[PDB]
């Protein structure tokens, strides 16, 4: 419960200046969040895809 | 009166004969059980072992029927 609250502090305060690059969204699952909550956090962001057919 | 001793040669091969080997047949059995139990124990963690063998054993078999809740599974 403290881990989940700490993630919320990270996300709302620290993440403005600090990365957490070694943590994947799947890492939160069954530790702080359910599969669905973590998928929702991931799905709100955009990531670089492979180039389209015209490159 | 006895003119000759009374005996036969039993079939043998590489210094083994059937009377002797027959005494060891049960021992091979127990060693086979020991090897079976040991092998099965070694692969108890393999998921297929659980799925195909261990979970089918009556009463005991439910020890190996364990599901991760879908909420806790990233994959
Ligand atoms: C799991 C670990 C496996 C250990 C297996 C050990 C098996 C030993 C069997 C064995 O020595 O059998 C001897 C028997 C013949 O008897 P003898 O002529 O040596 O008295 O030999 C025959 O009968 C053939």
């Amino acid at each position: 419960a403290s881990l989940r609250r700490g993630y919320q502090v990270y996300k709302e305060v620290c993440a403005a200046c600090h990365s957490l690059d070694r943590i994947a969204w799947r890492n939160l699952v069954g530790v702080t969040h359910t599969t669905d909550e973590a998928k929702a956090f991931a799905e709100e962001l955009e990531y670089d895809d492979e180039p389209d057919d015209e490159g | 009166y006895v003119k000759k001793p009374s005996y036969k040669i039993v079939p043998h091969f590489l210094g083994f004969n059937i009377p002797t080997v027959s005494k060891w047949i049960p021992i091979f059995g127990i060693w086979g059980a020991a090897a079976g139990i040991g092998a099965l124990f070694l692969i108890e963690g393999v998921p297929r072992t659980r799925q195909d063998i261990l979970s089918k054993i009556p009463i005991i078999g439910e020890h190996w029927i364990r599901e991760i809740p879908a909420s806790d599974n990233p994959f």
